[PDB]
């Protein structure tokens, strides 16, 4: 049986990050959700374009290396290199770890945004079944759950058909 | 019957570990390096102008050692002094050599315009076996040594004015003899002094007579001094012996350049940031190649990776 | 027809930053809804008080600007300058991206949480539309709205009909 | 038919764009600026003690010069000097000046305290044209510049103890004469010396004959030292010709005074934060009108604006 | 009566930090959820290992307090450590700031997921009180809340029984 | 009638306050302290060498102060200069004092090796009253006072390779005497010089005769340099009076030694993290002990404590 994304991920899903599975009277199927997929991926970009290709030109500065023991004014040179790369150091880490809990953070959020999304499509019509998937009490063909994926389904046309399936004994 | 649909993302085979505030190792999808950690080896000469010091140190080419003549007048972004470099004159000290040596790099000119200096009375153009031009005994090019002339050495009072809009470096030296028979023999009397100043400085020098260890068969030796001499000042040398003359002033410009001390060959190539090691690609924010660096560069840190996630948490099936 | 907070914002709303807009058979009308509003409020005067008027006192520090060249001594005081002005203005970037972002999520916060209380009234009674906006399946006065505004409505007052009213066919 | 209830949140017509982590640029209902970019273009009075030098630097203000004497015994927080400042006094240099003039301007007073050394056998009070005062011949006020007196020049030796709480500062100097001829005329010998010392400290100084170019007239030089005296320590000057004597000790005080260069003018206000350009607003955690500053600033940054969200992103509808 | 995690915390919960609540027909209960407070404890444990225990070797640097007075290279010496402590000192502030926002975050976060997944579980045969607590429609005695609390609750076994007490009048 | 199942956390009667991005003061259920804010008030002698100065300095163990004989050839990580100590020999100073002792300390090692020294023609070994040895007049134990030998001082011209594989720090000196008469009765003639040269270096030294304030009863003085010998080079020294020679050389290491200030008690204990309050431990990221450190310390924070929640959010019944 076909299973959301709570537990997995994909590794047959390449034309997309985020997508639906289905199993209907026609068959068993995968399709990408291009929107969801570029949402995440321009903010990535967003992300990429601020810390790539934007150095910084320095020039004449202070000597680094020494050839000679000379105590106090080298101790200073040395003293103040030092503390400036540690302190770039701590930057760098902190960064990198702060933008990638974001990155994480925004691809989450993508995948739980088309969960709910889909959600309010059906309503009334399907049952959350706790695992990322939908079932969904009324005969829905390849069309119908196309129309779930493009957010032109209207739960009104298939309501009777689904309320009298759920709600029977 | 009904359907079943079901929300879900891709997946890898291959995923890649970084690290976030919740975890110090998750898996994501992809990512990418944020330090940079190599470099090509060879200092690119494009697009910052190079000027290879080969054998000569930026000091001696300009007080121009006989090897160093090739270096005359020119300009640089960034001067490369080679470890190999050596001198090969009249053996010398610089009194805070690395201040002289910072400010004419970071002035980036070797540009010098000769002067009349008045010096009636002694013999000019000294020379020595220690530093040969063309075969001959020979001189640095841009100091004059002055000795004694018919047994005399009369008294030095001469005057300079800067009349031009910028700033006149000069370069002047005293000679060290190693008896105080050479002394005599030299500059006529048995002590030289010298006295360099202008309206907003002075500087004044005694040479200290005795033997140092040969060099190219040299005991005694020259000490190197400087004056900066600005529009409508006037340099004023005042001596009765011992002084090593300037022959006119270095121009002293302000800008980017500066003096890199390395072994990488210079190459035909184009690239933005130079290291010691070589140019570096500039593209990554970080780098951990050289804390030494010229131009638009990535900042040095002491990470030798960072990845930086480029997608989502990897879950394989 | 009247639209909610998924994909636009109210101009018309000028006297809180969060509310109600409702349709019932009395008319059509808007509320602020002043806990929301106030909670948003409070953690923004929060942020700015801890960096306005918070400034440190400097006293005798280094020369930054030089009328004669030098070289070494003078080279290291501007590089120590340099360095940290950089240091500063990362830092200042750094604050201001990290608080704009929380600023926008607590905002968004406030929004959501508002929206999911007014859900836990209506239950059984209304059906989420998707787009921020509830259908209440019963007569809903001017009183009734205002009940689910002060969190005094009770569901099962309505239940009865409105069940009645969302399960007939 | 029932009821319909919509969530929403406010708009407005005029947003402002913000950086996120998220965006670059995003649209939000109002934001604060928090780099102050304007100051008013004049130093506030107050609340901290200012010291306008006008026409005298803080080394002449300290020494004497004829146009400084109103700022005798003066304290400041922050002392402001002027470009157009100038000296009008004997010509001298202070080696090491930037050393004097910071522990000065960080002690915060000229406070000084005359005392009684004993100079017997020389002419005291000596005087120059170069230093006019009330239209007479004078010399810098704190300093006694002594010569020979019936065509001697006696060996001076002469102690002073620091009997009090606190430490002395004493500011003396050497006379540089122009020729080997005024060397005879003022201090009768040949070469004078001079040897300051404490229990802690000793510094030798040997006067440089020589022509050096004119200032008001003159081509000599006086160059200015100084020497620290600690409670129970003594300065003992010992000196066979050329010093300029000191007449008595500063005060030297620690706290948080400063000296700034500055031609903006005083103005009767009260600002916490000042700069060179003028006083600053300090409400604003980071500024760029400056990176010299004194008192309860915000920090120095590069960036001109960075604005910090005060509302939820702007939607409009 | 028994109240949720909505308002208030429970300082008789001694033996884990999320769990829940029960009345049915044999009594009233409390029982720890141990898999959200272990989820929770080994995050925290996480940040305590990068910052607890993890020093920088630092040997010979400059002077940092002085017996006389000197001018310029002193006024430098003390500026760089200055610029320094000031740089180290903001760096600790926002670190822990940070650090404190991701905790809470965390671990409301655990609360959240402990409650939906209960949500998901009950479906159809409960109402969220929008407390914290559900009311469940069917006899549920100790053996069915133990199911819920491990994730073996079968909702279908009760679906009949729920149904037909929540939806008569 | 049914169930009710109620989801909740648990929370603390005594929770503490936290500082957040949200919050300035929340409560949560528990907290750790990220700022060392003691020392247990002495320095432990493991894991680090400490080596105690006691009375002595490290200049003054280096020179050899009678006193400071037990520290002869030892090594350390970390030298503890007390604030009692205080020389008891003749009489120095050191310019650049502060540069000589951050190079010894970083060496970390009084390692010395005695060498032959042709002085022919003087006398050797010269003493003091101001520094007792063992109830006689003594001298620095690493110096050589030279004097006239039969009124006369022959100029010393005298050579010392270095083909070792390792550095030679030379440390040697100059006598200042009180008088001219002194001067004479001491080194024959009127004036000494000293010359101390390398192929890469040269020190030319005058002394400067004159009175300063008693110490130990000697108003003279000396003053202490010093010379570093690379592998391959040479010690030449070219003195006609008033050197303090040499008796050898001090072996120059590199790695991680250093000294500090403090008058805590050395301790039979571990501690990875100095300060010269006393060590502390190292467990936590900060401190605000004192921003004096040597080891793995936390990183000094004017902060007095920084709170990091270990729990969550603390909401009472
Ligand atoms: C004060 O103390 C210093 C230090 O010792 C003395 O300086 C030495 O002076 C002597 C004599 O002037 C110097 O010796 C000379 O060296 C010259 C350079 O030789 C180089 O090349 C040879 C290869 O042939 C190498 O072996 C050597 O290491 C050098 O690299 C020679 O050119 C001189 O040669 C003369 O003497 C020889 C015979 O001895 C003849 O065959 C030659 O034709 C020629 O006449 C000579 O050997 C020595 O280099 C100096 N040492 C240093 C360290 O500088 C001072 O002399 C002394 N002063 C006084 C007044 O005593
Ligand atoms: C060593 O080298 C230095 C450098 O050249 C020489 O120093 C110069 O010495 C001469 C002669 O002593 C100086 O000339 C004098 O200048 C004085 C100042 O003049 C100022 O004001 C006038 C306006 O009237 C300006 O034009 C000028 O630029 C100055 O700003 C004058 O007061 C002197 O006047 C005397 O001579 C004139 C005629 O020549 C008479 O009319 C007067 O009555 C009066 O007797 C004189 O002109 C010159 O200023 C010095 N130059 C510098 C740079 O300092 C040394 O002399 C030289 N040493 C030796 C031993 O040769
Ligand atoms: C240039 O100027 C300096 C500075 O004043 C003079 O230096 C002083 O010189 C005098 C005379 O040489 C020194 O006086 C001597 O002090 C010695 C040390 O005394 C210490 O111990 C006693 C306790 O008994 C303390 O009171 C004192 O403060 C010291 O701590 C004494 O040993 C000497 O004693 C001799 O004289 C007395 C009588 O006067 C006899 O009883 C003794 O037997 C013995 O013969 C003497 O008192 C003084 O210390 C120096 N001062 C400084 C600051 O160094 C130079 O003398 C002067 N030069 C010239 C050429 O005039
Ligand atoms: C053995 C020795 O030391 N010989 C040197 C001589 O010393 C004598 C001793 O031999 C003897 O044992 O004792 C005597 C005392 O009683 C002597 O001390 O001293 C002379 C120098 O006066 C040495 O001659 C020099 O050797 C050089 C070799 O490197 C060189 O040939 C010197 O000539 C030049 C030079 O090329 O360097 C010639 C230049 O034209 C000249 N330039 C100018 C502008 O004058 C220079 C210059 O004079 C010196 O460089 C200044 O230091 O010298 C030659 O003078 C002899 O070896
Ligand atoms: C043409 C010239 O150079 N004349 C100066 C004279 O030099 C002679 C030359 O004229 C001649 O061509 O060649 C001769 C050699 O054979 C001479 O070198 O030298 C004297 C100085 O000895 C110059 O006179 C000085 O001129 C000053 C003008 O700015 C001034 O009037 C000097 O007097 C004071 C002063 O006010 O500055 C008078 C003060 O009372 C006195 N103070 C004390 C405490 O003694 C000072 C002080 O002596 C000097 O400042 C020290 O440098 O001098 C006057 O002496 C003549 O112009
Ligand atoms: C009153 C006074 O100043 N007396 C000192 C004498 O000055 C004479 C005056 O008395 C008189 O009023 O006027 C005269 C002129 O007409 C004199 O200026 O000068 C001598 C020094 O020449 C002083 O004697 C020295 O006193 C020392 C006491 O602290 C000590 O006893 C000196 O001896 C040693 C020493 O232990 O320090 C003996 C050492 O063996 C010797 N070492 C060597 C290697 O030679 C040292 C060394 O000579 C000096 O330390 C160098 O500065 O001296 C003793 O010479 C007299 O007090
Ligand atoms: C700066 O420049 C000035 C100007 O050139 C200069 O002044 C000159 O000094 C020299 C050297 O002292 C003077 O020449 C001397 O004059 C004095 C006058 O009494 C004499 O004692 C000297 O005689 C000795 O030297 C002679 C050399 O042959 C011997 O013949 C004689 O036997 C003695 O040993 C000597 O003649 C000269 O007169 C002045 N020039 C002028 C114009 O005044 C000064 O020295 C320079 N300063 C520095 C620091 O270089
Ligand atoms: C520090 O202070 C002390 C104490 O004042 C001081 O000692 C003094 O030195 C002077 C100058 O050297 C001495 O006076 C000389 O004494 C010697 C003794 O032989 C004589 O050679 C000198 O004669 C020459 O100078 C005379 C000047 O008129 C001429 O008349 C004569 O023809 C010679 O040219 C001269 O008389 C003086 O005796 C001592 N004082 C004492 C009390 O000992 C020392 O110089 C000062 N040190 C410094 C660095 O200033
Ligand atoms: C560095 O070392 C070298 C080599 O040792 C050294 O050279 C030596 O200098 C001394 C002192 O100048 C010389 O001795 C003198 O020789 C000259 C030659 O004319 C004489 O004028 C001197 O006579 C005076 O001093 C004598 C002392 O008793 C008196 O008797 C006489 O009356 C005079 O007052 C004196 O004899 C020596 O000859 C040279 N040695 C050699 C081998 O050349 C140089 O001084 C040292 N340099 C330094 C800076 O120390
Ligand atoms: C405050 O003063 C500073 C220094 O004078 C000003 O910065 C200079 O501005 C000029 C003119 O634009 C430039 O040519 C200089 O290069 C600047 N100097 C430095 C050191 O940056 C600054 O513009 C002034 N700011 C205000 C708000 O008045
Ligand atoms: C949904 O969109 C896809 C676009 O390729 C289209 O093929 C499909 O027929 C659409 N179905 C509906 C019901 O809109
Ligand atoms: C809701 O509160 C408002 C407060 O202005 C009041 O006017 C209204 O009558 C209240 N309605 C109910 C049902 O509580
Ligand atoms: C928008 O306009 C109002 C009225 O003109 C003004 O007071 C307010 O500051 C503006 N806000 C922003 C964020 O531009
Ligand atoms: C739930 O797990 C606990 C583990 O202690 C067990 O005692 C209980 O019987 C279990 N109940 C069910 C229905 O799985």
């Amino acid at each position: 049986a076909i299973a959301g994304f709570i537990e997995n991920g994909w590794e047959g899903m390449v034309d997309g990050w985020y997508g639906f599975r289905h199993q209907n009277s026609e068959g068993r199927g995968q399709a990408a959700d291009l929107k969801s997929t570029q949402a995440a991926i321009d903010q990535i970009n967003g992300k990429l374009n601020r810390l790539i290709g934007k150095t910084n030109e320095k020039f004449h500065q202070i000597e680094k290396e020494f050839s000679e023991v000379e105590g106090r004014i080298q101790d200073l040179e040395k003293y103040v290199e030092d503390t400036k790369i540690d302190l770039w150091s701590y930057n760098a880490e902190l960064l990198v770890a702060l933008e990638n809990q974001h990155t994480i953070d925004l691809t989450d959020s993508e995948m739980n945004k088309l969960f709910e999304k889909t959600k309010k499509q059906l309503r009334e019509n399907a049952e959350d079944m706790g695992n990322g998937c939908f079932k969904i009490y009324h005969k829905c063909d390849n069309a119908c759950i196309g129309s779930i994926r493009n957010g032109t389904y209207d739960h009104d046309v298939y309501r009777d058909e689904a309320l009298n399936n759920r709600f029977q004994i | 019957p009904g359907a079943t649909l079901c929300l879900g993302h891709h997946a890898v085979p291959n995923g890649t570990i970084v690290k976030t505030i919740t975890n110090d190792q998750i898996e994501v999808t992809n990512a990418t390096e944020l330090v940079q950690n190599s470099s090509i080896g060879e200092i690119c000469d494009s697009p910052h102008q190079i000027l290879d010091g080969e054998n000569c140190t930026l000091i001696d080419a300009l007080l121009g050692d006989p090897q160093c003549d090739g270096f005359q007048n020119k300009k640089w972004d960034l001067f490369v002094e080679r470890s190999k470099a050596y001198s090969n004159c009249y053996p010398y000290d610089v009194p805070d050599y690395a201040s002289l040596r910072s400010l004419v790099a970071s002035s980036g000119t070797l540009e010098f315009n000769n002067e009349s200096f008045n010096w009636t009375g002694v013999t000019q153009n000294g020379t020595s076996s220690a530093c040969i031009r063309r075969s001959n005994n020979s001189f640095f090019s841009r100091l004059n040594w002055l000795t004694q002339l018919n047994f005399k050495y009369p008294a030095l009072n001469v005057t300079m004015p800067n009349n031009e809009q910028f700033d006149k470096l000069y370069i002047w030296g005293v000679h060290h003899p190693v008896t105080d028979k050479d002394q005599i023999f030299l500059y006529a009397q048995s002590s030289g002094r010298i006295t360099v100043s202008t309206k907003r400085s002075q500087q004044a020098v005694i040479p200290n007579i005795g033997y140092r260890p040969r060099i190219r068969n040299i005991p005694s030796r020259i000490s190197i001094y400087w004056t900066i001499v600005k529009p409508g000042d006037i340099l004023l040398i005042n001596s009765t012996g011992n002084l090593i003359a300037p022959r006119g002033y270095f121009k002293i410009r302000s800008g980017k350049s500066s003096i890199m001390r390395s072994d990488a060959p210079i190459g035909k190539c184009n690239s933005e940031c130079i290291t010691p090691n070589g140019s570096i690609p500039n593209d990554k924010p970080f780098q951990n190649v050289n804390r030494i660096t010229y131009g638009a560069c990535p900042r040095y840190v002491k990470q030798s990776t960072l990845k930086l996630a480029t997608g989502m948490r990897n879950v394989p099936e």
